[PDB]
RNA sequence: UCUCGGUCGGGCCUCCUCUUGGGGCGCCUAGGCGGUGUCUUCGGGUCGCGUGCAGCCUCCCGUCCUCGCCUGCCGACAGCGCUCUGGGGAAUUCAGGAGGGGAAAGCAGAUGUGCCCCGCGGCGAGACUGGCGCCGGACGAGCUGC
RNA sequence: GAGUGGCGAUGAUCUGUACCCCGCGGGGUGGGUGUCGAUGGAAGUCUGACCGGC
């Protein structure tokens, strides 16, 4: 249920590197219940899930969503790897990353759900 | 704000089939409801009797492009009660039983979608209402439900595509009628992430008309939405109904 | 009230930049010996994309073979084609009905006319050739 | 609507008829008066908008029965050299703009087609039954038809063409199969009659071949065995039965239907001493087949239909036809 | 009856629905300057169609997005009046009637007795 | 019967013969009246609290006092707009205009039918060949169109 | 020398169902509720002598 997964080719490092980066401009809603939130609200500026989910329907829910909102989502295949670049010492399942007016942040997210569209 | 159980009185609104219900302190722009007593998404609704029957679902600007164009201020939104409207990018089926509710019994509404998740809650909601068909197809190849749609009046285009121009290109080059409605979200920021949003919005409403629309209105959806445009025009001709 | 408008400040105008040539700068440019594509890059110091409608490759054929040279330059194949599609074949009221729908572009004019016609409406630039180089109006970058 | 334009061309195209008809003695004026008129109200009946294929067959039967009064009126009068092919040409006009308007009209297609056999129109009946064919390929009447006149015209090839194309499309009721088996053996009763045609397996590929289709069934295949179970008189005809009601004894070996071709499979190659001996070999079968554990009901019920579906026959001992009557009385 | 606005009756004008479609045009002066409206001028405030209605239910708000029994009260105009602010209104229509005698005829009528006293 | 010149006529053309020291219907408004709501002042009536002193105290009625609000009628002067065989409503007769919906809504070349012989051609089994893995020539049983 | 037990995004913590009277225990009215009641209240049960035909 995966068909938007990302690549292990430095899609996967952009996409965890512009998580940690929103991590420290506090733009970042962590785990899957503030991430459905952040989308259902909609400010919700791009979403990654984790494929390592052990059961992947608890983060099921999100893409119709992200559908319904037209938010691009994406899967990276580790929730360890989004844990830690979240910063959080545990494991984060699904992550979204919003945006304001005025950042370089937002042009990152600009750039990087323009690479999600070439996947989708 | 709308507190359940407020008395709120309705009048139409300017369009064909759109209401709007004004209370004391708010108003609130509302659709009838179709298949009645039943919400699709979970939204408030209305219900009155002739002086059990009448239903008015409550539509929002911030679900729903249509309502956030009606409410921008759009001059036509060429559906009406009677109306075929090619929908795209119907994901869930809520905007598209807003338009099911406009287009009403006589009309027919032809969802098209590409996630079959999405598809499910399409085919409970329109299993619900009789006058959508469900379609999940890609709509990208219209020649895949061409034995599904007619020439239908309206095409109503909201896909966050790169080539959302050339895919409305080729599904009006099918199944669009001569002197065409057509009205198309864009998203600057999913078209070209790089470029200021006007210039986007520009360049869009350029390969509509080297697409050979005729453009009528832009506006900008920005109380209710940040970059996005409803462009609104008409397929072959530059009056409507031909 | 146009997107991208901050009290008659255009922030939707950033390089690359468009301009809607005119049968003014065409003939005044080509007169000028000043060659197009790096005179405008030179006086905005950006990169551009010139767009020439219809209506002024329309006036500038409908002027005879002494102009064959501006036509000739004109007909660069460069640059980006704007078909319209309205009656007249009138490029001052098809570049004012333009710019009035988008204001994005740069408006590149000589006569008075014109020039006096969209100081009226805000957040446009107005490109001229004083004689050795271009000139920009209200542009406020370079 | 300009009705009154393209029926003053139909007019005015029958015009010179009606000339010689009035300056020969046939018709008198006041009968051309309401000659003229009645064409008119017709023409402009059948070029009016909202028409009907019963108003088509209207004005082609009262155009052809003024063909039939000119012709019995001229057969009076002695006339020779006056002639019919203005009426046959324009009662052609007629259905060639009727089947233009309504072709989806199996009314106007068979009238068509029986005008068109009756005025000996071979050539061309068979172009019109070609496009009928083609507007109503689901239709076993039209490809019924067009085997068996083909048929009996004597092209049997062109005969299977219709057939076997009309055996691809029509493929929901058992009635083309049946008719082609009916009409295949009609043709190996002509080869057996004149006399490929000592082997005859072609209504056994059509058996063999019709067990794979969505219509296969006991009681069709019951219909198999009253196609079959005419003509006799044949060179295979035991082999054709045999190889039905084994087959059926061999893939739906617990029906009625079986049990009931279990019976009157003697009865094919009859019409006499074998007549008491054959039935009473299908009263041996027949009580072998009642007391057998199947669709007791339904075996019942065909027997009554069979005792009744014998009663007809003359020359029969009235011990037997009494006692198969105690025996519908005992079931 | 609307035919392709489905079926709205025209509007069966009583006094109450009167009183809430004055309300409609007035709703400005209710919420006193907290929050400001699409300024509606058209000189006949009542429609030709209309028809009174409730909101029913949201699937995501029931605990504090509901009106209890003691307030799902029968017209608007008793909702307005159910609601607080209502001692700002007459303090606001005091100090327009303060202002309104302000110097009209009681105010002559003392200085007559000023004068004659 | 080929033309030319001239002339207080007309056809033809032009601009006046309309835009009024006027009327009707509206708009606006000082104000009046009707419906109606507070505020002051005094007198009664009342739920209740307290000490059932003093009082407090929610509510009700009247008077005094004025102010106010009605998609409410009426509205002078001054001013403005529309219109004038004055202004409205209905019935019907006639002359037009716009829009919807329904309708196979289809006269691009309108020659009876059938057979046989010719001519031109199409499918087409089967058969040979030239040049470089192809392309091309040229034979042909049969069946059919026109 | 071997085999078990161990928080947190697969959601920790915090403002907020009220006040009051007492030694984690108890009590006076809440407000919203969801029931069945109830006798209790709003709450009282139209007008009354002509009309039709001719
Ligand atoms: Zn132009």
């Amino acid at each position: 249920a995966a068909w938007p997964k990302a690549e292990d080719p430095a899609l996967v490092q952009e996409l965890l590197d512009c998580v940690q980066q929103a991590s420290h401009y506090r733009q970042l809603k962590k785990g899957a219940n503030e991430t459905t939130k952040s989308v259902n609200r909609g400010t919700s500026e791009l979403v990654i899930l984790a494929a390592d989910t052990q059961p992947l329907s608890i983060v099921l829910h999100i893409p119709l969503i992200c559908e319904e909102k037209n938010v691009p989502y994406v899967y990276v295949p580790s929730k360890v790897a989004l844990g830690r670049a979240c910063g959080v010492s545990r494991a984060v399942i699904a992550v979204s990353l919003t945006s304001n007016e005025a950042s370089d942040l937002n042009s990152k997210i600009r750039a990087l759900r323009d690479k999600v569209e070439r996947l989708a | 704000g709308a507190k359940a159980g407020k008395k709120v009185i309705v009048e139409p609104h300017r369009h064909k089939g759109v209401f709007v219900a004004r209370g004391g302190k708010e108003d609130l722009l509302c659709t009838a409801n179709l298949v009645p007593g039943e919400s699709v998404y979970g939204e408030k609704r209305i219900s009155v009797e002739t002086p059990t029957k009448t239903e008015y679902r409550i539509w929002n600007p911030f679900r729903s492009k249509l309502a956030a164009g009606i409410l921008g201020g759009l001059e036509t939104i060429y559906m009406k009660p009677g109306s075929k409207v090619l929908y795209l990018g119907a994901a869930s089926g809520t905007s598209v039983s807003h338009v099911a509710d406009i287009v009403g019994p006589t009309g027919a509404v032809y969802a098209v979608e590409f996630s079959h998740r999405s598809g499910r809650d399409l085919i409970n909601m329109a299993t619900r209402r009789t006058n959508v068909i469900p379609i999940v197809e890609d709509a990208r190849k219209p020649m895949a439900y061409r034995m599904l749609v007619p020439m239908v009046d309206v095409i109503f285009a909201d896909v966050a595509q790169p080539d959302q121009a050339r895919i409305v290109g080729i599904n009006a080059r099918l199944f669009l009628k001569q002197g065409g409605g057509l009205l198309i979200s864009i998203k600057a920021s999913c078209i070209d992430s790089t470029a200021p949003p006007e210039q986007v919005f520009a360049s869009e409403v350029q390969k509509l008309r080297e697409d050979k629309f005729f453009p009528k209105e832009q506006l900008t959806l920005e109380p209710y939405e940040r970059d996005h445009a409803m462009v609104s025009c008409v397929y072959l001709q530059k009056e409507f109904e031909g | 009230m146009p997107s991208s408008m901050f009290f008659e400040h255009n922030e939707a105008l950033v390089p690359p930049y468009n301009v809607l040539v005119d049968t003014n700068f065409l003939s005044r440019t080509v007169g000028a010996k000043l060659p197009l594509l790096e005179s405008a890059m030179d006086c905005l110091y950006a990169s551009v994309n010139i767009i020439i409608t219809s209506c002024v490759m329309a006036e500038l054929e409908k002027l005879g073979p002494r102009y064959r040279v501006a036509l000739m330059i004109a007909r660069d194949e460069r640059w980006q084609r704007l078909t319209c599609d309205h009656k007249g074949t009138y490029a001052d009221d098809c570049i004012v009905d333009r710019v009035q729908k988008h204001r994005i572009y740069i408006v590149a004019t000589n006569d008075r006319d014109l020039k006096r016609r969209i100081r009226k409406i805000p957040g446009v630039p107005i490109m001229s050739v004083q004689k050795g180089k271009y000139a920009i109006e209200r542009l406020p970058g370079a | 609507a300009w009705v009154a334009d393209k029926a003053r061309f139909y007019l005015e195209r029958a015009a010179p008829e009606l000339r010689e008809w009035e300056e020969k003695e046939i018709f008198t004026k006041d009968e051309i008066r309401n000659l003229v008129a009645k064409r008119s109200d017709f023409e402009h009946l059948v070029l009016a908008p909202g028409t009907k294929p019963t108003d088509f067959l209207n004005y082609v039967n009262w155009e052809r029965s003024l063909d039939r009064l000119r012709a019995k009126r001229c057969a009076r009068l002695n006339i020779r050299s006056v002639t019919s092919h203005a009426s046959q040409a324009r009662t052609f006009g007629i259905f060639e703009r009727a089947v233009l308007k309504h072709p989806g009209s199996i009314e106007l297609w068979l009238a068509y087609l029986e005008f068109a056999a009756q005025v000996k129109a071979t050539k061309r009946w068979r172009r019109i039954m070609t496009r009928a064919l083609r507007l109503h390929p689901m239709n076993a009447s039209l490809w019924t038809l067009a085997g068996r006149r083909a048929a009996q015209n004597g092209d049997m090839q062109r005969a299977r063409a219709h057939f076997l194309r009309g055996c691809r499309f029509c493929t929901r009721e058992p009635t083309l199969w049946l008719e082609y088996a009916r009409c295949e053996m009609d043709w190996l009763a002509r080869m057996e009659a004149k006399k490929p045609a000592l082997s005859g397996a072609i209504p056994i590929a059509v058996f063999d071949v019709a067990r794979k289709q969505p219509f296969w069934g006991p009681a069709a295949a019951e219909k198999f065995f009253d196609v079959f179970a005419k003509f006799g008189h044949l060179s295979c005809h035991e082999r054709i039965i045999s190889h039905v009601v084994t087959t059926m004894q061999e893939l739906f070996p617990n029906h009625p239907c079986t049990w009931s071709v279990h019976i009157r499979q003697p009865l094919v190659g009859v019409d006499t001493p074998a007549f008491p001996k054959a039935l009473r070999e299908s009263l041996a079968r027949l009580k072998a087949a009642l007391q057998s554990t199947t669709d007791r009901k339904a075996l019942a019920t065909k027997m009554v239909a069979w005792m009744d579906g014998i009663l007809a026959i003359e020359k029969l001992d009235a011990a037997i036809r009494t006692v198969l009557e105690h025996t519908k009385r005992s079931l | 009856t609307l035919s392709d606005w489905y079926n709205i009756p025209r509007t069966n004008l009583t006094p109450e629905l009167k009183r809430d479609l004055q309300l409609l045009r007035m709703r400005d002066v209710v919420a006193m300057g907290k929050q400001f409206f699409k300024k509606d001028n058209r000189k006949d405030f009542v429609p030709e169609y209309c028809q009174v209605g409730t909101i029913i239910a949201g699937a995501t708000d029931g605990v504090s997005g509901r009106l209890t029994r003691k307030e799902r009260k029968r017209t608007i105009v008793e909702e307005v009046l159910s609601s607080d602010s209502v001692s700002k209104y007459k303090r606001k229509y005091h100090e327009i009637q303060e202002h309104k005698k302000s110097g009209r005829k009681g105010y002559y009528k003392k200085l007559m007795a000023a004068r004659k006293r």
